[PDB]
This record gives C-alpha cells, sequence and structure tokens, in this order.
C-alpha cells in the first residue's frame, strides 16, 4: 500500500513545471509554450 | 468583441477564450497612462 500511496501522491507534483494538472497548461498556455510544458511533465511522471 | 482591432492588448492571464469559464466576470474600467497599461497585469510592484 505504502508504494502505491508513494506512486498516487507523486501526480499531485509539479516537477517543477507550472501546473501539475495538463488541462490548466494546454487549455490556458499557447501552443508552442503547451508543448515544453507538456513535455516535463511526461517526464517528470515517468521517472517516478 | 473579442474579433476587433480596434482594441490594442486582448492579454488575459485561442486559449484565452477557452479559459472564460468561472465565476462573476468582471469589467473592471479605468483610465491608465500608457506606462500604466505595462502595469495592468498580474504582479506589476
Amino acid at each position: 500500500a505504502q508504494a502505491l500511496n508513494t506512486l498516487v501522491k507523486q501526480l499531485s507534483s509539479n516537477f517543477g513545471a507550472i501546473s501539475s494538472v495538463l488541462n490548466d497548461i494546454l487549455s490556458r498556455l499557447d501552443p508552442p509554450e503547451a508543448e515544453v510544458q507538456i513535455d516535463r511533465l511526461i517526464t517528470g511522471r515517468l521517472q517516478s | 468583441l473579442y474579433n476587433s482591432t480596434f482594441f490594442s492588448t486582448f492579454k488575459c492571464y485561442a486559449t484565452k477564450l477557452n479559459d472564460l469559464c468561472f465565476s462573476n466576470v468582471y469589467a473592471d474600467s479605468f483610465v491608465v497612462k500608457g506606462d500604466d497599461v505595462r502595469q495592468i497585469a498580474p504582479g506589476q510592484t
């Protein structure tokens, strides 16, 4: 359970990005600026 | 109203008519300087 709880909670982590929710970096920023933001949240959640 | 070039800025803080969905949206109206147009933005302390 503790391994799951760590795995669940790190979805909330910003990983140095603007948001930790994709529907606010996409629906507010421009699609050139949305790319680098959605780039890092993939890499940050991958190494979780 | 966004379909106009009589205005100058349209700076919202496209995707910025996709984010316009919230509670009671205001229309705070005021006369600024051209040096104060730059300081109508979140922050600008």
